[PDB]
């Protein structure tokens, strides 16, 4: 189901209710379908009508402060103006800043590991032990990008931390890029290797009895005698019993 | 007549031979020819579970009806699979059928590389051997209606809608001056525009007559029900202009034939339908004598509970099947009759146990049907009227709408084409056919050499002819009101606010309401459905739960 | 003919209430006199479009506005009532 | 199995036999026998050929069923595609378009492999808005759509599936969205109109599509607008005058936009200032680019206050027509008549904004004046001075509506009227009148 | 005696207070409730799986992954 812009952006075409810039008087030139990509972030330098501006994702509204400054820029601006608080002043790099991953607030309290976007990987630390989170240095099997989902933690030996909302499908064993030549062993960090979490969708039981065989001492029936005459015979008659079978009220019928 | 006769799938050959003998036993059948799971005496002092072909199973002798015995699927899947144990030889075919006992339609082996769809009683249908999966099966009709067309006796195709299942009312055409069953996959094909009306069939043909007759889900006709509805007064409609259907079935022709059927069968019967299945065994119990008569309540279900002759008792779902978790002696038990709170119960802690402050708990009679329907003037004009002189059966009025209606496309189809109300009852029967089956002018239009005997039906009443009481089955005629109800549904059709009635209840979903049967099945039910209460209320049942 | 219709008042549509602005220009240069005489031509085509005195005593009744005598408090709402379930509703 | 189908294109016929010496049921039953002997047919084919000289009975076996078009399912309420020749005659109940039970295991490789029918004209996938599946709800009751089975005879190339229905609502103005879906046996292609369900709310504006039981692919038109657009400001083709000369605005409903193109003040009757006073309507006929861009005076009113304002005139007989951007291809038109007073003291902006039940609605709201008070309904006599004054400038309105608004953009034949409080007392004497039906002005009355 | 315990049935994986359940993702099948990746001579494609379809003759790239249609190449493609 649509995030907060695929939502939008279907509203923008089907039906032509656009969003707006600056919200005060906007001429019909200020106006904007959002653009957006396979997940619901807006999409940095989203354009229509007037020309092009650039928009922060998670929120509509553009980021004002050429090139368009970047997430941790606009944040660092936004933490020490005092207008949005997550309650930490951001560490960007000091070229093309992303998020160096060793982000803490004043005074070391709890320093913690990044992903691109900039939220908790999860698996934080206090200021006692700095986390180490760095580069892979191994490539990803099969020509990834980045593993979909997830960073890899490294101290100079690495691993992959699903994200917050999702569980990693084959435990991550640790494993070591501790420069083996540029490649894995024995295991490899799959792509696609975390999906989201769903609830329980069967539900079972067990039961115990036996049947006290009564033609004397008899264990010499195995020849189709364990799957064929029998998980059936008691079966059958299992089920003309009626046990194989839930007939519960919907409202009288 | 002998086309099922002849056929007659031999547990009803062998009850007549055997009841004539005058012996304390006879076997009994099921409603298409097969045996019944459990057979019994007359007494109801032994009663046995059968195998297949009428031969008993080597001892389940209960002095007592039994508590569960086995079906003709695992009679078979337990006869294959020890003559490969005891002859040791393994056969590769054993059968996968459901829950309920029958067949599934689909079957083969453990490799399943040959899966091929078979009938409900067990024979392989010769043909459709598919190379691992069937899509979809071919049902009771589709298979009649094909080998007829290869040819195998009987030139008038079963009629069906939909999926393959025999409509209950089953109208072939027939010839009086020699009583051979009209061709009707070549008349129809040969002569399209030959079946616009009646006035422009019977022209073509000025010999045939109408034979309509109800049959079961396996296609064979009912023991004395078939009319043979003269078609000659039959005058046009407004739906000439329309283009003529694929088959038999969706012309205009076909549906006043099953009108002016079930009208007949209102005054017969006491049902504006034919007899469901639960009927058909009530008849069928109660004519040979034996143990076990089923209980019908007015609708043509099964009533819930139902005791044997004596002995044991128990409850039935609506397919004629028993409910394992009950067979008490002596009292009739209590399933579900009106115990829907304690299933309402665990809704409202549900609901209770869902978080706090409201930010879902308000969103979690149906819709949209208190306020259009029962409220705004349109059930009035039912379940109303000018004195007590109706008994009007609503068991009757939403089998009226589903009879006269069949489906949603011809409720628009009757709404499109109607400019004045009064002429309503003119373009859906033929005439006005109500006050000349209600007041007794029908005899011109149906006829003798029908197999129902007219003549021995009438002299326990006395009234007229055509040239307590026992209708067509085992049912009570209160002749009074039922001519009393086909005056009021006659007036029903003359109203410009049945009309809108109609044009809402084409607006009704699908889920909520298959048939317009079923419209008037949730109407006639959401005029008691007081709004619900707060959702913080939760209901106090008792210790069975009974409210 | 075909046209469906979706029809309906309100229940503040009086014809002292269509005269709001009628009052304005005669308050303007000063005619007090243009409101009980205003009030009275009302009354006189509460009845019939003859003014039968058969039906606008008979009417007059049973919105009960016989007090035109001291206060405009009854007698202004109560010929606003009589007038909207004639004219409007 | 018989196919609910009476039409195919792309066919590949593998053999042909006619038989009329035997009867139906006997020539039917060989009709099958002949595909079973027949190691790649799909199906068989059982029909009259020249049926409009009555023609002989032929059981023809195919090779492909290419696409299968104009289904007996959703009656005949909405058609695109042309349902064959009237020399077929696939209607009748032995007769049939029939194939054969679709087994996993194909046609064996000897036989002739088949193509598609090849596209027309070429299509691409930049003039299509491709959606998601989170953006439609399932509706199994509604009745415009239409459905063609591409079968599964092209096992590779689902982008040579898709590009073939593509190119046929491409064809048809009347098909919008395209949604089809792969089945065991074909790909269903289904074909719909403007069906859309918008759920307005004040904290935000949000759409879906309405459609019958849903598909993976959606594809769908854009939108388009018959509206120029220089400087960004609107204009349109009137048909024998000329173009307008409008003006834009974006407007707020909750917390999203529209932009409404508004064209205020459009003239549609000679303005009645001196000696055409008490006359009548007179059409004028003006020529070029007419200033529309904002409000013209109202009529004078019993009780006008004394502000000789240029917000209050005579010649109020001027038309405020407001229309979204990107409206329903034939869309819906309101005309609502209304002078207003002079409470309003030629500030730039209209009386009633009638552009927010446009753009809410999506659709057309043409806000009207007409003369009220002695200017209009001055009768005396039995002369020329007839009366109607006013009365007769809504209809000089409604037949100006009903010929222009195809440039617009709307469709004359679903526009409503409607007015206000006391002009519903005199303009509902348009309902009483019996006119011709292909003069109808109105269809709805508020 | 072991009571009634939730699970999960068809081809998910089983993560150990609530909605712990995986739908197990393409490069991958469920064999016995344990997501194993797919071999390196077949590949899977798609999502939530029992086992995984073969490639023609003589293809894969590198390993068990097996992620999707263009992973099963010749050692034409594999010459480094
Ligand atoms: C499909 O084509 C066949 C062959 O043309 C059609 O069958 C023919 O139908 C015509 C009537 O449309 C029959 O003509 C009739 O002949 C009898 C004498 O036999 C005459 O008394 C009637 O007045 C009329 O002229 C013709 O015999 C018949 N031929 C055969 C071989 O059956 C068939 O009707 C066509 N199917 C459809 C649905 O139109
Ligand atoms: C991976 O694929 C991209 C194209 O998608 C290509 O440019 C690149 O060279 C490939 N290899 C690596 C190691 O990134
Ligand atoms: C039952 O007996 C009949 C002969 O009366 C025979 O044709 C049929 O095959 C038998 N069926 C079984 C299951 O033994
Ligand atoms: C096979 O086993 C059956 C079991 O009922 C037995 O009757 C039969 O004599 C055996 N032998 C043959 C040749 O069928
Ligand atoms: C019905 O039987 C009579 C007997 O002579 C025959 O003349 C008539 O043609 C038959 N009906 C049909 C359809 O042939
Ligand atoms: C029954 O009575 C009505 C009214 O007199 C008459 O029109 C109709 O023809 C009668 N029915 C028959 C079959 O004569
Ligand atoms: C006018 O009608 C309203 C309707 O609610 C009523 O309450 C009111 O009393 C009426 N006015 C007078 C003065 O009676
Ligand atoms: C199948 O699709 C591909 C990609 O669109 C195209 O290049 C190719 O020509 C198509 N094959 C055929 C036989 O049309
Ligand atoms: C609008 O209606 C006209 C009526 O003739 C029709 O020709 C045209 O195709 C329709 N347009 C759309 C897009 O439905
Ligand atoms: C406008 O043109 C029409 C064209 O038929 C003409 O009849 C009419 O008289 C013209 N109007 C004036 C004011 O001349």
């Amino acid at each position: 189901c649509p995030t907060t812009c695929e939502k939008s952006r279907t509203s923008g075409l089907l039906s032509s209710w656009k969003q707006a810039r600056s919200q005060e008087n906007p001429s019909p030139k200020d106006l904007f379908v959002p653009a957006c990509l396979e997940t619901g972030e807006y999409a940095r330098l989203q354009a229509s009508g007037a020309g092009t501006w650039c928009v922060d994702p998670a929120s509509g509204e553009e980021l004002r402060p050429a090139q368009c400054p970047s997430l941790c820029n606009v944040l660092k601006s936004g933490v020490l103006s005092r207008r949005v608080s997550p309650g930490y002043v951001p560490a960007c790099r000091a070229e093309d800043g992303g998020f160096s991953p060793v982000q803490c607030d004043q005074a070391q309290g709890s320093c913690w590991c990044v992903m691109d976007s900039g939220e908790e990987v999860p698996g934080t630390r206090v200021t006692g032990g700095q986390p180490a989170c760095e580069s892979p240095r191994c490539p990803l099997p099969f020509n990834a990008s980045e593993v979909v989902g997830g960073t890899i933690l490294c101290e100079t030996q690495c691993q992959l931390l699903c994200r917050q909302g999702s569980w990693s499908v084959f435990p991550p064993g640790p494993l070591i890029c501790s420069l083996e030549s540029g490649r894995w062993e024995s295991q490899l960090p799959q792509p696609r290797a975390c999906q989201r979490p769903q609830l329980w969708q069967t539900i079972q039981t067990q039961g115990h009895f036996q049947l006290q065989l009564p033609p004397g001492k008899m264990c010499s029936a195995d020849y189709a005698d364990l799957l064929q005459t029998f998980q059936v015979f008691i079966l059958d008659e299992l089920t003309a019993r009626g046990f194989c079978q839930i007939q519960v009220k919907t409202f009288g019928t | 007549y002998q086309v099922d006769a002849q056929p007659l799938r031999p547990c009803e050959l062998q009850r007549e031979t055997a009841f004539l003998k005058q012996a304390d036993y006879v076997p009994q059948c099921a409603e298409d020819g097969s045996f019944q799971t459990v057979q019994c005496q007359n007494d109801g002092r032994s009663c046995w579970c059968v195998g297949a072909n009428g031969s008993e199973v080597l001892g389940s002798r209960q002095p007592g009806r039994p508590v569960a015995c086995l079906s003709f699927c695992q009679l078979q899947k337990q006869q294959i699979l020890l003559s490969g144990y005891i002859n040791s030889t393994d056969t590769s075919y054993l059968p996968q059928c459901q829950d309920s006992g029958d067949y599934a339609p689909v079957q083969c082996d453990v490799q399943q590389v040959q899966c091929w769809c078979v009938d409900a009683e067990g024979m392989e249908v010769y043909g459709t051997r598919q190379l691992g999966r069937p899509k979809r099966c071919p049902r009771s009709c589709e298979i009649r209606n094909r080998r007829l067309l290869h040819g195998v006796g009987d030139k008038s195709p079963p009629q069906c809608s939909a999926e393959g299942e025999f409509m209950p009312v089953q109208c072939k055409f027939v010839n009086t001056t020699d009583m051979m069953i009209f061709d009707l996959v070549h008349s129809y094909n040969r002569f399209p525009d030959a079946f616009v009306t009646f006035s422009s069939f019977q022209r073509r043909f000025p010999e045939v007559s109408g034979y309509c007759h109800c049959a079961d889900s396996q296609g064979r006709e009912l023991a004395e029900t078939g009319l043979e509805l003269l078609l000659d007064e039959i005058y046009d409609t407004i739906f000439a202009g329309l283009d003529l259907p694929s088959t038999f079935t969706e012309t205009t022709l076909y549906r006043i034939l099953q009108r002016r059927f079930l009208a007949v069968q209102s005054v017969i019967s006491g049902r504006f339908r034919c007899p469901t299945k639960c009927e058909v065994e009530r008849f069928t119990a109660t004519s040979f004598g034996h143990p076990y008569v089923p209980s019908c309540r007015r609708n043509g279900d099964y009533q819930a509970v139902q005791c044997q002759t004596e002995g044991p008792c128990w409850c039935v779902d609506a397919q004629g099947k028993e409910m394992h978790g009950t067979r008490q002696q002596g009292e009739p038990p209590s399933c579900a009759e009106g115990q829907s709170c304690a299933s309402e119960r665990q809704q409202a802690l549900s609901r209770l146990y869902f978080g706090t402050s409201g930010y879902f708990s308000q969103h979690d009679c149906p819709p949209t049907i208190k306020e259009l329907f029962v409220d705004s003037g349109l059930l009035r004009p039912m379940v109303e009227g000018q004195s007590q002189q109706f008994s009007v059966s609503e068991n009757l009025l939403k089998e009226a709408i589903r009879a006269i209606f069949p489906s949603r496309g011809l409720a628009r189809l009757a709404l499109q084409f109607t400019t004045n109300p009064k002429r309503l009852q003119q373009n859906l029967f033929g005439g006005k056919f109500l006050v000349n089956v209600g007041q007794f002018n029908l005899s011109g239009a149906l006829g003798t050499r029908g197999t129902f005997n007219f003549s021995q039906f009438f002299q326990q009443l006395g009234l007229a002819s055509f040239l307590p009481t026992v209708g067509s089955f085992g049912f009570e005629i209160n002749l009074q009101e039922n001519q009393n109800a086909l005056k009021f549904l006659a007036s029903l059709l003359e109203l410009p606010e049945f009309l809108l009635f109609l044009q809402h209840a084409i607006s009704v979903p699908e889920d909520v309401a298959r048939d317009l049967g079923d419209v008037m099945e949730t109407v006639l039910s959401s005029q008691t459905c007081e709004q619900t209460p707060e959702r913080l209320f939760v209901p106090s049942c008792t210790t069975e739960g009974s409210y | 003919v075909e046209v469906d219709l979706l029809i309906g008042s309100s229940q503040d549509d009086g014809l002292i209430n269509r005269a709001k602005a009628v009052k304005q220009f005669e308050e303007s240069r000063g005619r007090t006199s243009s409101k009980t005489a205003f009030y009275q031509a009302l009354q006189n085509s509460l009845g019939g479009e003859d003014s039968d005195a058969r039906v606008e005593a008979a009417a007059t009744w049973y919105y009960s506005l016989e007090h035109s005598t001291d206060d405009y408090a009854s007698f202004s709402r109560a010929l606003e009532n009589a007038t909207r379930d004639y004219f409007i509703i | 199995t018989r196919l609910p189908f009476q039409k195919l294109m792309g066919i590949s016929i593998r053999n042909k036999v006619p038989m009329s010496e035997k009867s139906i049921s006997n020539g039917f039953f060989e009709c099958e026998r002949r595909c079973d002997a027949d190691p790649c047919c799909t199906g068989f084919g059982f029909l009259n050929v020249s049926q409009l000289k009555g023609g002989e009975v032929t059981c023809l076996t195919l090779n492909s069923l290419g696409i299968q078009m104009c289904s007996e399912e959703n009656g005949g309420a909405w058609r695109i595609l042309d349902c064959g020749s009237p020399d077929i005659e696939v209607h009748t109940y032995p007769f049939g378009w029939y194939q054969k039970p679709i087994a996993q295991n194909n046609a064996p490789s000897f036989c002739p492999l088949v193509v598609l029918p090849s596209l027309t004209e070429k299509v691409s996938l930049d003039s299509w808005q491709s959606l998601a599946l989170s953006s439609v709800v399932v509706d199994p009751s509604i009745r415009h759509f239409d459905v063609a089975h591409v079968s599964t005879a092209a096992t590779s190339n689902f982008s040579a599936v898709r590009d073939l229905c593509l190119s046929e609502c491409s064809q048809h103005e009347a098909c919008l969205i395209t949604t089809l879906q792969t089945q065991p046996g074909a790909v269903r292609c289904m074909f719909y109109a403007d069906t859309q369900s918008c759920t307005h709310s004040l904290q935000g504006q949000n759409c879906r599509l309405l459609l019958r039981e849903e598909a993976t692919h959606i594809y769908r038109k854009p939108g388009i607008s018959l509206l120029s657009y220089e400087a960004s400001v609107p204009s349109v083709p009137i048909s024998t005058h000329g173009r307008l000369l409008g003006r834009s605005q974006a407007i707020q409903v909750g917390t999203s936009w529209k932009q409404v193109d508004q064209f205020l003040g459009v003239p549609y009757a000679a303005p009645p200032l001196a000696e055409r006073r008490f006359q009548a309507p007179e059409p004028l006929n003006w020529t070029g680019s007419w200033d529309a861009s904002k409000p013209r005076a109202s009529c004078w009113q019993p009780g006008t206050r004394t502000s000789t304002s240029p917000g209050v005139s005579e010649d109020c007989l001027y038309l405020n027509v407001f229309i979204p951007q990107n409206v329903a291809p034939n869309a819906s038109v309101l005309v609502f008549f209304h002078n207003t007073m002079d409470r309003e003291e030629s500030e730039g902006w209209p009386a009633i904004d009638g552009s927010f039940l446009a753009a809410v609605g999506n659709l057309i709201v043409v806000t009207a004046s007409y003369r009220v008070g002695v200017f209009g309904f001055l009768s005396s006599g039995s002369g020329e001075v007839s009366g109607n004054w006013g009365l007769l400038d809504q209809v000089a309105a409604l037949t100006w509506v009903q010929t222009h608004i195809r440039g617009f953009g709307g469709d004359p034949r679903r526009v409503s009227l409607a007015a206000d409080r006391g002009g519903a007392d005199v303009a509902s004497i348009h309902l009483l009148t019996a006119r011709a039906t292909n003069s109808q002005l109105f269809r709805r009355a508020v | 005696s072991p009571r009634t315990w939730f699970g999960c049935s068809e081809g998910f994986y089983q993560v150990l207070d609530g909605l712990g359940c995986v739908k197990c993702p393409e490069g991958s099948y469920s064999q016995d409730e344990e997501c194993i990746p797919c071999p390196v001579g077949f590949y899977q494609e798609q999502a939530g799986s029992l086992a995984c379809v073969p490639c023609p003759v003589g293809r894969t790239t590198i390993s068990a992954g097996a992620f999707s249609q263009t992973h099963c190449v010749t050692d034409c493609q594999r010459n480094e």
